[PDB]
């Protein structure tokens, strides 16, 4: 049975493990949010045939260097998160994520994921911001970046009320399914 | 009230902590029998060379060392603390020496997956898994390890953020500290043994304190240099020495994908000073050599890097000065006639 190795890179606190969790559960976490998601394995019905999504969240690695690469070895697709509420994750895609998935992983295709869409419109999220000149990311900007650093394409969601949740992933397998050819540019 | 919140939040964790450690242990297990243990049975023998076979203890590391600490000492005292969740953080500091087994583990996975790279396709493993029913290879259980000692401290910080006001706050701040320093000496140590061309024993330098990528200058006294346009340096911060290493880029057959380095020179400590501030850049700071006849200009990727670095470099300095002093005066104890 075909797998599909798909890794959810990101900054820490872009929501990786909770993104994961939502999608497996099919609910978000009310009153304990996990820390840990393990390896898991989603059977999917890709054109009549099972296929196995093994999906694997990177959450406490962000920071070594190392130990971090160790999970990119046979990866499918590569969900590059980023929180469209924290400028900071998203300046980190190009500047840390893309380099380094593309440098181990070349022939890998990955997405451009924003994450926590449902806090772009909250007022107190906006304001926080504001106090450090900072704005949410708008579709427009990351759908740029997306082009820019030849991200298969990009995607958004919220955890917390599913929105865009299921395409996501549907996108990442979509995305490995494709014959394995370098990083193209892409139009839009 | 609140007290009770943080309670139930502590228990939450907790729980999260001990269902975790035993799917840990139970998952290690399973893969020790299902698959190293198998290399072993005459009635797979048929499927698998003697060639693979002798290279089990590449491709599972110290695993079933691992396998043995949870399974008899960690998982055990975790569940010790079942009722009082905040005392977790004393398993850790009890335990702290044990979990340097991961730093063999992890320095090993790399060469575990490059002899997968090769062998994953043995009819020998697509049969275990069948065996064990498994929807993932191999090749996602050996990550364990790695995963889980990147957790601990997750854990241990969630844990910490709902026990500020209870007997234990100490410990698990201390707990999470000890954590993150193996996880740093264990990533510190993952580019140490990169380092390629150098004629000697690093281990003769003593510990390695830091390592991290650079834009150096060179400022030195008139008579590789980087004068305008930095270079770019790994440092290897020792007990004994700064060494400057250079990214090797070069992939080729199997492509090593893992950066390499190149041993360039090396400053000996006893001749290193160094200068805290640099105008125009809070991230910039001087290692310079003999007086300054050598003057390196490094500038941090942020100024907390920075910072640690040249508290690194004075404790070292300080230490270097101590032992001096020690040793003069256990020859000037020579006042005997």
């Amino acid at each position: 049975m075909q797998t599909i190795k798909c890794v959810v890179v990101g900054d820490g606190a872009v929501g990786k493990t909770c993104l994961l969790i939502s999608y497996t559960t099919n609910k978000f976490p009310s009153e304990y949010v996990p820390t840990v998601f393990d390896n898991y394995a989603v059977t999917v019905m890709i054109g009549g045939e099972p296929y196995t999504l093994g999906l694997f969240d990177t959450a406490g690695q962000e920071d070594y260097d190392r130990l971090r690469p160790l999970s990119y070895p046979q990866t499918d697709v590569f969900l590059v998160c980023f929180s469209v509420v924290s400028p900071s994750s998203f300046e980190n895609v190009k500047e840390k994520w893309v380099p380094e998935i593309t440098h181990h992983c070349p022939k890998t295709p990955f997405l451009l994921v924003g994450t926590q869409i449902d806090l772009r419109d909250d007022p107190s999220t906006i304001e926080k911001l504001a106090k450090n000149k900072q704005k949410p990311i708008t579709p427009e900007t990351a759908e740029k970046l997306a082009r820019d650093l030849k991200a298969v394409k990009y995607v958004e969601c919220s955890a917390l009320t599913q929105k865009g949740l299921k395409n996501v992933f549907d996108e990442a397998i979509l995305a490995a399914l494709e014959p394995p050819e370098p990083k193209k540019s892409r139009r839009s | 009230e609140e007290e009770e919140s943080l309670a139930i939040l502590r228990r939450h964790v907790m729980n999260e902590l001990l269902d975790t450690e035993r799917a840990y242990v139970e998952e290690l297990l399973c893969v020790l029998e299902g698959y190293a243990a198998e290399m072993d049975n005459p009635l797979m023998a048929h499927l698998i060379s003697t060639g693979l076979q002798n290279k089990k203890n590449i491709l599972f590391g110290n695993m079933e060392e691992i396998y043995h600490f949870h399974n008899r000492i960690f998982l055990r005292e975790l569940e010790s603390c079942i009722d009082c969740p905040e005392l977790v953080g004393r398993c850790f500091l009890e335990r702290m020496e044990e979990f340097q087994i991961y730093e063999k583990y992890c320095q090993n996975k790399p060469r575990s997956e490059s002899l997968w790279r090769q062998c994953s396709d043995c009819p020998f493993f697509q049969e275990c898994q069948k065996k064990l029913d498994h929807k993932l290879s191999l090749d996602s259980y050996l990550l364990k390890p790695v995963q889980r000692i990147t957790k601990y401290q997750l854990l241990l910080k969630e844990m910490l953020k709902y026990s500020k006001h209870c007997e234990g706050a100490e410990d698990l701040q201390e707990a999470l500290s000890s954590i993150l320093g193996i996880l740093k000496a264990v990533n510190d140590s993952m580019h140490l043994i990169a380092i390629t061309g150098y004629d000697g024993n690093l281990g003769d330098l003593g510990k390695l304190l830091m390592q991290g990528s650079f834009s150096v200058w060179t400022d030195h006294k008139k008579g590789e240099l980087a004068r305008f346009k930095p270079m770019q340096r790994h440092l290897f911060l020792h007990e004994k020495a700064v060494l400057f290493c250079k990214k090797r880029e070069e992939n080729g057959e199997g492509y090593e994908k893992a950066p390499s380095f190149s041993y360039k020179q090396s400053l000996n400590m006893t001749a290193v000073g160094i200068t805290e501030n640099v105008k125009g850049d809070t991230k910039k700071f001087e290692i310079w050599y003999n007086a300054r006849e050598e003057v390196y200009i490094i500038q941090a990727p942020t100024p907390e890097i920075k910072a640690a670095w040249v508290n690194e470099i004075r404790k070292v300095l300080t230490s270097q000065l101590q032992a001096c002093r020690e040793a003069s005066q256990h020859r000037a104890l020579e006042q005997s006639h």
